[PDB]
């Protein structure tokens, strides 16, 4: 293959879209479409200049380009890639044409995500847009015209190359600079425990790890959500650590769980590490006082160690956020990656049931358990596991999923606390057992024969990986070995953690799938219904397998499925043939489609009972006294979803629920531009015109292309006056502009009745469609409603008390107020009791700016009438009667005793404390009863 | 063990008059003794180059140690904010154990300005930009100077723990397979949950006769993590090497042979040590077929030899030390533990069933290595007479008794 | 260092040796002259005291803020456990006359103990602007 000298041009992004343009008719042996080879180079390795090979796609000239362009030979868009080129204009380069381009596929090309939602299904059909494209170091490439991207490694080889290839087989992997990150500090008796050099590992936590992890964060412009809890196990026996055996477990233990920083965003890392170490400095006092109930606190309790510490239970506290795929969308961070500190050096003694519940829990769940250690890196293989097995037997193992990191001539690898602390006292470890005192044999007659016996004898003598021995070393192909399946195909973790890569290269065996599998088989076909829509059975498919990648099955390709399916072409993304394999650790899909529009699809389906119950106590934010936690985090688990009704409605409902997000739209200040158009007029107007966008948003056919008032509810409904339909039914486009190819259908409930002191709710219920497309549909309405004095605000569906079951890191808080209506006789009243039983509640809300969410409840009520009562998404499952406040920063909630619930809204993030300092004062709420009573009687 | 500290003083960079001390104690303590802050003022606030490294240099008779910090934010004044909390100590001295004390002091002082901006801020003036440091630098010093360590609480989230550790020796690699280590301490009662388990493994088998190699058998280890456990155990003084004991070694008297005359409590532990319990069956045993007096062990010690195998001189003596039911073993053991006599090592350098491959590879290496008689039987895991046949077999060799 | 007051044990000598502390018997010979030891606090023991009304008894206190009450006919574990969880403790000394009350100096603050009240203090003593270095109660008032 010869190489053809060529000049160089640039040109403007008005006159062409393409990156690098050649001209067809001066280069006739080189076909269209091509993968041609760019380099300025004389045969020779000129400094840093000379060696430039770039790739590209040969596209011919434009008109216009061919009408402008005579001197230039190659017309290169200006920009990124005219600034790595570094080149004057009409500077002498060569071109080199490879015919060939799956020997040319880079292994691994990356992509930065940044300020911004992509799921694993988005990852796979900007992969499927990048099939057969050339792609270069620093390329800012885009999806949807509003998803950003950096390319900042391509590897081949293994050599990193400036310029390389995409194909099919190209394991392109997606990292997120905008992800969520939960860090758990391990609290035991060694965070206290001095280093060889003199540094106590938590000075060494808040002084090298914390402040260079977020000026690396600063550094790359990272936009994460930290998530700090402590994590404590507290061992109540008085028994010596040095009686402990290896292997077993503590028997008698009280596990803590105290969240310092909730889900907050890394720009406030000042406040962050205040907290965190205000928390770790107040710990010991939370922990280490006991109160009795004598009426005096007793200094007791102790750390338990790291061996015997709570590993285990601590990520399964971790991998409690993640049972449920379809939970609320975090629209602008992406991965969720938990970093475990601790002071040991990766020995733990664990339960071997639970070891293997968390090893099948993080086998079905997109985590990875980065453990970084605080001390020296020990002189066995790391992580290192020790349980004892049913018949009391010590074992050593390896797991796949724990990654472990060590912060920092001889360096001392081996723990001696006794020896390096000095605390054994000289007089007392006197050695007591010497030499021995020559035994005979009971055959020996002689000296000399004893001699000779004594000098002829003086020379005599799948989660995880069983190793034989800490004692013995491992093989470099096995340590080759230790890595997970699911995440074969990847500071780089630290700071920019990974997604679950879309395609995994293992399959189990033949022996092994027809061992412990059971066979499910599906028959989904086209419905008339959505063939009115643009919806075949491409989309439908490619819509199913964002489904799957959305729960968390990755498309298999590579050699054993290969092998296993010839014993009956492997397809990774999408003529008629779409043999896809989705795999997760519970059941594999089999996937294939044809001409005639119906999908196979074949389901190999593949412990929790034999693990005690297991309720720690956990402290939330906003807590102030240790309680009982909502959720069991060992027998919390992701479900194997009902595939079958997911299948029927994509194809066009008990215990059943897709994605889904409640938005709360709430009057605030009207900007002065409104006012030269009553304020409550221009709301309702602008509510109307939020109403009439919305109902201008529905999704049409191809075909067809071509009530207000003020106060209760039940005094509403009376004063009109079976079932009311309180909301409409509603199935909106997302996207009017068509930048997917796919369908963005979301259906929509709003309020058909409306208050100035009631919230107004906004429903968006939507399976398969882009979050990001749902989130810029959001800033629309949010900057409609602020042009006419509104504010839209994202708000959780369930309900406020159900948060602690569900996520056990959020703020919670129980509030008492201290001036009970029913039992002080300051403010007592029957009437006024049987009028409004919640008065004073209600009234200490309102004034502190808590707006009313359930205008449907029964604890507010007079009369009942229209026994049944829905909305048009279902029944009202509300237990207590829920409040929002007019900024929609805090969400409260009030029982049926008067106790309040209260915690703040960490989806859209000094008044919480304000309220909280209120409720509980004497005074604020002697003073804010009073004046209740004052208008009660005025 | 650790030097006291002679003056702490806190440093910072005016953006008017320059570098100067904010405070001091104890108060006028450089002026006292002659130590003139403007001589070294341009190294407690050097460069942005030399800042964020650990400076000691000599004043006299007072060495200075310092971490000078300088951080470079647009907040500040003149583009960038510099202090040093400098340490004065004894030029005679080892400020080696007070320096990683001085560093992290200065590194966390450094994120706490760079986080919140405490040092600026205490100045109480507002020419720096666009808690008590007195109460603190009293207390580090005396905390340093009475206890050597220190909890001075700065903040409601901060505070000062620094504990200053001894520094020790790196341990020797020349610990080989056929050294023996003697534990001079009960490592039973040391085992805390801490150890590492391989060190855990060790211990059981510690008993003052075993070799590594023995020993990595017995705990089925690998011998280089048993050689690495040893030389963490030497690293921290507790396990001293010594040799296999066979009767074919040639022991001789050593230049400490009279600390067996001058001490007064080495010849009595000397009778305690090598007498058997009881009346042993070894003070029975033919040579073919009160406690020891001081002075009859003194004469044991002497009569060792050099060219003299264990044999022999147990042969020659023989009736001594059955009537006064000595232990040969514990003597010798003895003599190696206070240092009276040595072994002299054997060197087979050159000029039955059939050998393996492998087996004969390693003993051509060790041949070729000049090992001795005792590495190559640990090695073959075969006694020196086999050796000595296999190695008649491959060609001529003499032994040296160093 | 701290000599017993205990006229039946004049061979007792109680002596920090880092975050231990010795007891030493000087009936026994120079060689090996400790008793027996406390393993009490983590960091370095900063103070002791005896009681005067039971010389049997004696308070330790340490920079790992803890102050921990010993007796010395069972030397093994503390009877008696408190904290101030936030600075380093200076010196601990007993009441003269009321033997169950001791104060200890927390950087700052001076809190006093109750011997039967467990680890909260009885008072807590406020108004020094500086660490306080040294605490001492009188011998012939109750509260002083």
């Amino acid at each position: 293959i010869k190489a053809y000298q060529a000049e160089l041009g640039y040109h403007e992004s008005r006159f062409s879209e393409n990156l690098v343009m050649l001209n067809l008719v001066e280069f006739p042996d080189i076909k269209p479409g091509d993968l041609v080879e760019l380099k300025t180079y004389h045969k020779n390795p000129s400094a840093s200049n000379g060696d430039k090979k770039i790739y590209f796609i040969a596209k011919d000239f434009d008109g216009e380009t061919k009408r402008r362009a005579k001197t230039s030979n190659v017309s290169i868009l200006s920009g990124q890639l005219q600034t790595l080129l570094d080149l004057p204009s009409r500077s002498r380069i060569w071109i080199k044409l490879k015919p060939n381009k799956f020997d040319l596929q880079a292994d691994v090309v990356e992509f930065n995500i940044k300020d911004c939602l992509l799921n694993r299904g988005d990852m796979w059909v900007l992969s499927s847009k990048l099939v057969d494209t050339c792609v270069f170091m620093d390329q800012r490439l885009a999806f949807l015209d509003s998803i950003r991207g950096t390319i900042k490694g391509i590897y081949r080889n293994g050599k990193k190359i400036v310029s390389g290839y995409i194909g099919e087989q190209t394991r392109i992997i997606f990292r997120s600079e905008s992800a969520r990150l939960i860090f758990l500090i391990q609290i035991t008796d060694e965070m206290w425990n001095f280093e060889e050099t003199g540094e106590q590992l938590f000075q060494k936590m808040v002084n090298s790890f914390f402040p260079k992890i977020f000026k690396k964060w600063k550094d790359v412009d990272t936009h994460h959500t930290i998530t700090i809890a402590f994590a404590i196990s507290m061992d109540l026996s008085d028994t010596s650590f040095k009686d402990l055996t290896p292997g077993e477990s503590l028997k008698n233990s009280q596990d803590y769980f105290r969240i310092v920083v909730d889900q907050v965003s890394i720009i406030h890392w000042v406040d962050i590490m205040e907290t965190l170490r205000e928390e770790f400095m107040e710990i010991r006092k939370d922990l280490l006082n006991k109160q009795t109930d004598k009426g005096y606190s007793v200094a007791n309790g102790r750390f338990s160690p790291v061996i015997k510490s709570n590993f285990l239970e601590l990520v399964n506290f971790a991998t409690t956020i993640l049972t449920d795929p379809f939970k609320q969308l975090d629209l602008r961070h992406t991965t969720t990656h938990v970093m475990i500190i601790s002071p040991g050096s990766g020995l733990f003694d664990v339960d071997y049931s639970l070891l293997r519940l968390t090893g099948k829990k993080l086998l079905s769940l997109e985590m990875t358990m980065d453990l970084i250690c605080l001390s020296k890196a020990p002189l066995h293989i790391v992580p290192l596991f020790r349980y004892r097995d049913f018949e009391n037997k010590l074992h050593h193992c390896v797991p796949l999923w724990l990654s472990v990191f060590f912060w920092n001539e001889w360096t001392p690898r081996c723990k001696i606390y006794d020896l390096q602390m000095m605390g054994i006292t000289e007089n007392e470890l006197i050695r007591e057992v010497d030499v021995e005192y020559l035994q005979l044999n009971k055959k020996v007659k002689s000296l000399s024969e004893f001699m000779n016996d004594y000098d002829k004898n003086a020379f005599e003598v799948e989660t995880w990986v069983d190793i034989k021995s800490p004692s013995i070393p491992v093989s470099s192909e096995f340590a080759n070995e230790l890595l997970p399946i699911r995440w074969k195909d990847v500071w780089r973790s630290f700071t920019t953690p990974a997604e679950l890569p879309i395609t995994i290269s293992d399959f189990p065996s033949k022996d092994d799938f027809d061992r412990n599998f059971i066979f499910r088989n599906h028959s989904v076909t086209l419905n008339t219904d959505q063939e009115q829509y643009n919806q075949t059975y491409k989309d439908l498919l490619r819509d199913m397998i964002y489904m799957r990648l959305l729960t968390g099955f990755q498309i298999c390709v590579g050699r054993q499925v290969e092998k296993i399916e010839l014993s009956r072409v492997v397809n990774k993304y999408l003529n008629d043939a779409f043999k896809l394999y989705l795999m997760i650790d519970s059941e594999i899909h089999r996937i294939t489609c044809s001409s005639s529009g119906i999908i196979d699809v074949e389901r190999y389906l593949r412990l929790f009972d034999q693990v005690p119950s297991y309720i720690p106590l956990v402290k939330t934010r906003y807590e102030s006294s240790f309680r009982d936690a909502m959720i069991d985090p060992l027998h919390v688990k992701r479900e194997s979803l009902n595939w079958n009704q997911i299948d029927q409605v994509l194809a066009g409902d008990r215990k059943w629920h897709g994605f889904r997000a409640k938005y709360v739209v709430l009057p605030t200040d009207i900007p002065p531009n409104t006012y030269s158009m009553n304020p409550e007029e221009i709301r309702v107007e602008g509510l109307r015109r939020l109403i009439g966008s919305i109902t201008r948003s529905r999704l049409r056919t191809e075909k067809e292309k071509k009530m207000f008032y003020t106060g209760p509810l039940y005094n509403f409904i009376n004063e009109q006056q079976p079932i009311l339909m309180l909301s409409n039914s509603l199935v909106i486009d997302v996207d009017p502009a068509g930048k997917s190819s796919k369908q963005e259908s979301c259906t929509v409930h709003y309020d058909r009745v409306h208050n100035p002191d009631h919230c107004f709710h906004i429903r968006l219920e939507w399976l398969t469609t882009t979050p990001k497309l749902i989130d810029d549909l959001v800033g629309n309405w949010s900057r409609l409603c602020e042009r006419y004095g509104l504010k839209m605000i994202e708000i959780p569906w369930e309900e406020l008390c159900t948060i602690p079951s569900v996520n056990p890191f959020h703020s919670f808080v129980e509030i008492k107020l201290a001036i009970n209506p029913w039992e002080d006789p300051e403010f007592k009243d029957r009437e006024l009791f049987a009028k409004s039983k919640f008065y004073y509640h209600v009234y200490l809300l309102k004034a502190s700016g808590f707006l009313l969410d359930n205008r449907a409840s029964k604890f507010l009520q007079n009369q009942d009438i229209e026994f049944d009562i829905m909305y048009s998404w279902g029944k009202p499952q509300f237990k207590y009667v829920q409040y929002i406040h007019h900024t929609g920063a805090y969400v409260a909630e009030l029982r049926e005793n008067g106790c309040l619930f209260l915690a703040p809204n960490n989806i859209y993030i000094k008044v919480i404390l304000n309220f909280k300092s209120t409720c509980l004062d004497y005074q604020k709420l002697r003073s804010i009863f009073l004046d209740a009573k004052e208008m009660w009687i005025t | 063990g650790f030097v006291p500290i002679h003056t702490i003083f806190y440093s910072v960079f005016h953006p008017t008059e320059g570098s100067k001390i904010k405070y001091e104690f104890p108060p006028n303590n450089l002026k006292n003794h002659g130590i003139n802050f403007n001589t070294f003022k341009n190294y407690i606030i050097p460069k942005p180059i030399l800042c964020h490294k650990l400076i000691t240099f000599k004043y006299g008779t007072y060495r200075i140690v310092c971490y000078p910090v300088t951080i470079n934010s647009p907040i500040y004044a003149r583009n960038f904010f510099s202090f040093n909390f400098v340490f004065v100590f004894p030029y005679d001295c080892e400020t080696s154990p007070y320096e990683p004390a001085i560093t992290r002091l200065g590194k966390m002082f450094k994120v706490l300005e760079e986080q919140n901006q405490l040092l600026s801020k205490s100045e109480r003036d507002p020419v720096f930009f666009d808690f008590s440091i007195q109460d603190l630098l009293m207390r580090i010093f005396q905390d340093l100077n009475n206890y050597s360590e220190c909890l001075i609480p700065i903040d409601e989230g901060n505070a000062v723990d620094i504990k200053i550790f001894p520094l020790l020796r790196p341990p020797t690699t020349c610990v080989s397979l056929e050294d023996v280590p003697l534990s001079s301490v009960n490592l039973k009662k040391i085992i805390d949950v801490n150890w590492d388990p391989t060190m855990m493994s060790i211990v059981p088998y510690i008993d003052g006769l075993n070799s590594i190699a023995k020993i990595s058998k017995l705990s089925n280890s690998d011998p280089g993590l048993v050689i690495e456990c040893i030389r963490h155990l030497i690293y921290y003084k507790c396990v001293t090497l010594s040799d296999i004991f066979q009767f074919s070694n040639i022991y001789a008297p050593s230049s400490l042979i009279r600390n067996f005359l001058t001490d007064p409590l080495m010849a009595s532990d000397c009778q305690s040590y090598v007498t058997f319990p009881e009346v042993s069956k070894i003070s029975n045993l033919p040579l073919n077929k009160f406690l020891p007096t001081r002075s009859c062990l003194f004469d044991l010690y002497r009569s060792l030899s050099q060219g003299q195998t264990l044999k022999t001189w147990y042969e020659s003596k023989y009736m001594i030390l059955k009537e006064n039911n000595i232990d040969i073993r514990r003597f010798i053991t003895f003599g190696l533990e206070k240092r009276i006599i040595y072994r002299c090592y054997s060197f087979p350098v050159m000029i039955m069933p059939k050998l393996s491959d492998e087996e004969e590879g390693i003993l051509e290496e060790s041949i070729r290595n000049a090992e001795t008689f005792d590495k190559i039987c640990v090695l073959l895991s075969k006694p020196k007479l086999e050796v000595e046949s296999y190695l008649n077999e491959l060609g001529e060799f003499k032994v040296i008794n160093s | 260092v701290q000599w017993s007051p205990h006229p039946a044990k004049p061979y007792w000598i109680v002596s920090t040796s880092n975050q231990k502390a010795i007891i030493w018997n000087l009936a026994k010979s120079s060689s090996n002259a400790i008793e027996f030891v406390l393993h009490g606090h983590s960091r370095a023991i900063t103070d002791i005291n005896f009681n005067p009304q039971h010389p049997d008894v004696l308070a330790t206190c340490s920079v790992d803020t803890y102050v921990h009450a010993w007796d010395m006919r069972s030397p093994h574990r503390p009877f008696y456990s408190t904290s101030s969880w936030r600075s380093a403790a200076s010196q601990v000394k007993w009441n003269y006359k009321d033997p169950n009350v001791l104060a200890s100096s927390h950087g700052n603050d001076i809190f006093v103990w109750d011997l039967r009240k467990g680890s909260t203090p009885l008072c807590s003593l406020k108004g020094h602007v500086s660490s306080v270095n040294s605490i001492d109660f009188n011998r012939f008032k109750y509260s002083e």
